[PDB]
């Protein structure tokens, strides 16, 4: 029984598929309607194709075999080929977010701002114009009517706002600020020495948990409110029928 | 869509102060840190500062620390190394980058450089070059191989132009490399190898041109 | 980059301006913020 | 010459023991880089829309933009009108009482803005101020936001709910 | 300590190995660049192994214990540049030395040519003599000048071309400046080349 | 013993020629690996930043959105004025309700102010008592209150979640009463 042994031995390490003992095989993943090719090729066994297609993890999957150590070698070789590719794709979309955002965090945010501001001059201007329009050509000293009413209430909302005590206690306020102002900033100056203390204290790892819980509540707020959204817009439907 | 554009460079006395600006376009700069590299006319790359906003940040090499002064802009979106001291060693191209995306680990890597920028520290003043004539010695009739060339010496800064026919002739031409000389002065030598039946026969004339300081030369170079 | 947009829109949020009606919120926090969650 | 034979044996079952742990370990490699993919692509897509809805933004902001070129130069334009009926009438104090009056109140919105800025400067420098970068007023404001917005949720939600008892008839 | 990078050479095609040794064996972030005269660096491979977008599959770096490597497999007409590494230890960022390859050819000597001083440049107060080496390779060529037979040196100035594009082959001036009172003085100037293909240095020299 | 002691040479030399292979794999395995791990960790930070930056397009829509029908009322109401003019060249009653209408808005903005500045009194109030304790006092223990504050949240938020899908819920009902 000696030369035997050394015989199923030497087929063993070997890749002419005489029970290879290095028998094993991967799924490569293939889009339909490809599937109908492979279509094995040498010396496959229809029972190991069979038995690699039936525990089968997801369909559109067939099998490869990978019979010793220069096929695993190759294996790793299309890995790190695809690693480069899927580093270069994720580069893609980091850049064209970057893009994106450069856009938005600088480009935009100005002209919004800057577009509010020119509205709410233009509304002044607007008014002017509007008001102007009321004086020159309604100078017919026949002015009255639903006037009174508009100058009523005018004289209300002015009366309210021209009192001593609503304007005072803004003044008042300013004051009573300053004062916790410089009584904090002494109080502050006074404990100006824990800095390490509070640095290093602050700076933690529950912070970077927090932040994850925040932004989860984020999400589940913007879910809510949307909802409540669409329940008003949804409702106001029906207050019409 | 995405580039560093620098600028702020230049020439500068001794012991002077320059702010170099680095305007970054298709990122925000203060996601990312922006780095500052020189490189020596010659010589190799160096490192210089960085700046990361995000974090607030700054780090310097030793051989500029507390001299130089790195910033960035966020609102106009651009970094700036502010450089004090300087000596004439600090003659170098400064050149303006960026790490990976964001960091993002510990994955230190310039992917985005600029085109840089020269800063020149130097004593010596504007001069405009002199031209002088580098004759044949070699005979006519040798048949063999017969060397020209011109002289543009002692002018400052740089760069000059240097042309033969008016670009006409090219084919052998070498202007070489600029040195500096020990006044701080420029200077360089621009040959042409041509035939020795040409000498005589073909009128060589070096075109030499320097701009900072309004100045051209025309020299023939004779036998 | 989402908690940091959490912040910055938060940031630009309490800060102006001339919008006819939104003025900038002041922020409270811990202490405060806690009861006045309570008090919803 | 057994003694070559178990070595031989011994050496092949020891290999191959390792050879099906690195093809193993090969296969889960290959699952993750597809498990990834599948996520890289969701990320295209994303990115996509996200660009394209920048650009729909950014039209959107040329427009508004332009709105405010047309509706200048004519406001400019009806000056002309104005100075002719002015013209006109050469051959109100209510008025100019009543938009100093809406006028001034925006000075009042401008300075009590300026006012709730200094007391956030001043609480938030009182509480900390030796690295105002921090995440911990971060997480301060950012938590702030959701108090205020879960406020408003609470109290539209709680409107709606009112509105429903309405419809209760 | 700014340096200037080591210039090797070999052919074209050829499979080139470079290697940097850290101080520090780094976990990664271990660059390499690439940089053609004129133009500014590039990035090829980042956290020491893994190829940059934008980078043909020829390059390919690696690692081996505290040396980082970046292996070139076939070297082609557009990998003749200067190449450098970096190490990166949070923070200082620190390039190495570099590493220039140029095209490899056939040995050829260079050809001589001194050129005495201008009479108008003796009327400024001033006396340059020049030695020309044109159009040789290897880069490697020694100078000396020789007035009245003797020997000089740190007055004489080296300066070199660019390796050519068409034949590759590279030229050096050799500028011996003077007054024109030491100049005056003497008689025999001789310029002495050594070169790798020449059989023996060729002397050029001129009497004044 | 020849033909046997070199068969053994030759089989023993591809055998250990093999295993070459098998260790040419072990080698190639490390470095490749961590490249491998290195991806979920970048994807799964990509994939953040393009949060990041939808929450901020989706922010800046609201802004537009505004600024829409802000500049659509002024160029109506600039348009009003115009009409007037260009009437008058060659509507009094209607431009009564824009002033009232001013007016009517403008009566709320003084409450706001009003409600804000009580805020801000009942706000230094506090300031006061937080400075009149930190004097008085003159890390891990503000810690807990951030979990305090946090496992709140999560029970304000679900309280918030009921009421809502109460009124959905309702809605539905007379939505369906409707039809039904
Ligand atoms: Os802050």
């Amino acid at each position: 029984p000696i030369p035997e042994q050394i015989k199923l031995i030497v087929d063993k390490w070997n890749p002419n598929h005489p029970n290879c003992a290095f028998k094993t095989y991967l799924y490569n993943k293939v889009d339909e309607h490809t599937v109908p090719l492979y279509g094995p090729g040498p010396n496959e066994d229809p029972k190991e194709w069979e038995e690699a297609l039936q525990r089968k993890p997801a369909p559109n999957f067939i099998p490869v075999l990978c019979s010793g150590f220069p096929s695993i070698v190759a294996r790793l070789m299309l890995q790190r080929r695809v690693i480069t590719e899927f580093n270069n794709k994720l580069h893609q979309i980091n850049a064209s977010l970057d893009a994106i955002l450069s856009r938005h965090d600088l480009d935009h945010t100005v002209r919004a701002f800057n577009a509010r501001r020119r509205h709410a001059e233009l509304s002044r201007r607007c008014l002017h114009l509007a008001a102007r329009v009321q004086v020159l050509r309604n100078r017919g000293y026949a002015l009255s009517g639903d006037e009174d009413e508009l100058k009523q209430k005018l004289q209300q909302i002015d009366k309210t706002l021209n009192d001593p005590a609503q304007g005072s206690r803004l003044e008042e306020l300013w004051s009573r600020l300053i004062v916790l102002r410089g009584y904090a900033e002494d109080l502050k100056d006074q404990i100006n020495q824990a800095g390490i203390t509070e640095s290093d204290g602050l700076g933690e790892e529950i912070e970077a948990k927090a932040k994850k819980i925040l932004e989860d509540y984020d999400k589940q707020l913007q879910h809510l409110k949307k909802q409540v959204e669409e329940a008003k817009k949804d409702f106001e439907e029906w207050e019409k029928q | 869509e995405v580039q560093l554009v620098e600028s702020g460079g230049g020439l500068v006395q001794p012991g002077g102060s320059l702010r170099l600006s680095c305007a970054a376009s298709g990122f925000n700069v203060y996601s990312y840190s922006i780095h500052w590299v020189r490189q020596a006319p010659g010589k190799g790359l160096e490192w210089v500062a960085s700046i990361y906003s995000y974090y607030g940040s700054t780090y310097y090499a030793d051989s500029v620390k507390g001299r130089f002064t790195i910033s960035a802009d966020t609102s106009k979106n651009t970094a700036y190394l502010q450089m004090n001291s300087l000596r004439a060693e600090d003659t170098a191209v400064y050149y303006c980058a960026r790490l990976t995306w964001r960091s993002y680990r510990g994955v230190h890597a310039l992917d985005y450089w600029g085109q840089g920028t020269l800063v020149t520290v130097s004593s010596a003043s504007t001069k405009g070059p002199s031209v002088f004539p580098l004759a044949p010695s070699s005979k006519s009739t040798s048949g063999g191989t017969a060397a020209l060339g011109c002289l543009v010496k002692d002018y400052f800064p740089e760069p000059v132009t240097v042309s033969w026919n008016s670009g006409a002739l090219t084919s052998g031409v070498h202007t070489f490399p600029a040195v500096l000389q020990s006044s701080g002065l420029y200077s360089l030598s621009s040959v042409v190898t041509v035939p020795s039946s040409s000498l005589g026969t073909q009128t060589y004339i070096c075109n030499v041109n320097h701009k900072p300081s309004n100045t051209k030369v025309d020299k023939k170079v004779e036998p | 980059a989402l908690f940091d947009s959490l912040l910055a829109r938060n940031k630009k949020q309490a800060e102006g301006e001339t919008a006819l009606g939104e003025l900038p919120s002041l922020q409270l926090g811990l202490a405060d913020l806690r009861q006045r969650l309570r008090k919803l | 010459m057994d003694e070559i034979i178990t070595r031989w044996a011994t050496d092949l079952a020891k290999y191959q023991k390792e050879f099906k742990e690195q093809a193993a370990k090969v296969m889960e490699w290959d699952r993750l880089l597809v498990e990834n993919g599948e996520k890289i692509q969701k990320l295209y897509t994303s990115t996509y829309e996200a660009e394209r809805a920048s650009n729909e933004i950014e039209r959107q902001l040329s427009n508004v933009e332009s709105q405010q070129e047309e509706l200048t130069a004519w406001l400019d334009r009806y000056e002309r009108e104005l100075d002719e009926l002015y013209a006109k009438q050469m051959g109100e104090r209510t008025y100019k009482l009543a938009e100093k009056l809406t006028d001034q109140l925006d000075e009042m919105g401008k300075d009590l803005a300026k006012m709730i800025k200094e007391i956030n400067d001043m609480s938030n420098t009182l509480s900390k101020g030796s690295k105002p970068d921090d995440p911990l007023t971060q997480i301060v404001r950012v938590l702030n936001g959701h108090l205020a917005q879960l406020q408003w949720i609470d109290t539209n939600a709680a409107a709606l709910q009112a509105k429903v008892a309405a419809a209760q008839k | 300590m700014t340096q200037s990078p080591s210039s090797l050479s070999a052919s074209v095609g050829d499979r080139v190995t470079i290697t940097c040794r850290a101080s520090q064996s780094v976990s990664s972030a271990v660059a390499w660049y690439q940089q053609k005269p004129g133009k500014a660096p590039k990035l090829l491979i980042y956290s020491a192994s893994s190829l940059y977008s934008g980078v043909p599959s020829r390059f390919s770096g690696s690692r081996s214990g505290t040396d980082f490597t970046l292996t070139i497999s076939s070297l082609q007409p557009e990998d003749f540049a200067t190449y450098y590494c970096q190490q990166s230890s949070s923070s200082l960022i620190t390039f190495g030395q570099g590493t220039k390859v140029e095209i490899k050819r056939t040995v050829a000597a260079p050809s001589v040519f001194i050129f005495p001083p201008s009479d108008s440049q003796l009327k400024s107060g001033t006396a340059s003599v020049v030695c020309l080496l044109n159009n040789f390779y290897p880069r490697e060529a020694k100078v000396q000048w020789k007035v009245d037979n003797a020997l000089q040196s740190g007055n004489s100035q080296e300066s070199v071309t660019e390796q050519d594009s068409k034949d590759s082959t590279y030229s050096l001036s050799s500028t011996l400046t003077l007054s024109k009172a030491d100049y005056e003085k003497h008689k025999v100037y001789a310029c002495e080349v050594t070169h790798q293909g020449l059989s023996s240095p060729v002397t050029k020299s001129f009497n004044r | 013993s020849e033909a046997l002691q070199q068969e053994i040479a030759k089989i023993d030399e591809e055998i250990q020629k093999c295993i070459r292979d098998k260790e040419a794999v072990d080698a190639f395995l490390p470095a490749h690996g961590e490249q491998l791990a290195a991806i979920p960790t970048d994807v799964n930070f990509v994939t953040r930043k393009s949060e990041g930056a939808h929450n901020a397009l989706s922010s800046d829509i609201l802004a537009i959105d505004q600024l829409r029908e802000l500049v659509k009322q002024d160029a109506d109401n600039a348009r009003l004025s115009f009409k007037a003019i260009d009437n008058l060249k060659l509507s009094n009653a209607d431009l009564i309700s824009y002033f009232s209408k001013t007016a009517d808005e403008m009566e709320e903005m003084m409450k706001k102010f009003e409600k804000t500045i009580t805020e801000i009194e009942a706000h230094l109030t506090g300031v006061e008592a937080h400075a009149m304790a930190m004097q008085n006092v003159a890390v891990d223990e503000r810690v807990y209150e951030l979990a305090a504050v946090l496992r709140e949240f999560e029970e304000s938020i679900l309280k918030v979640a009921g009421v809502v899908g109460g009124v959905k819920e309702g809605v539905t009902e007379l939505q369906l009463r409707d039809f039904m």
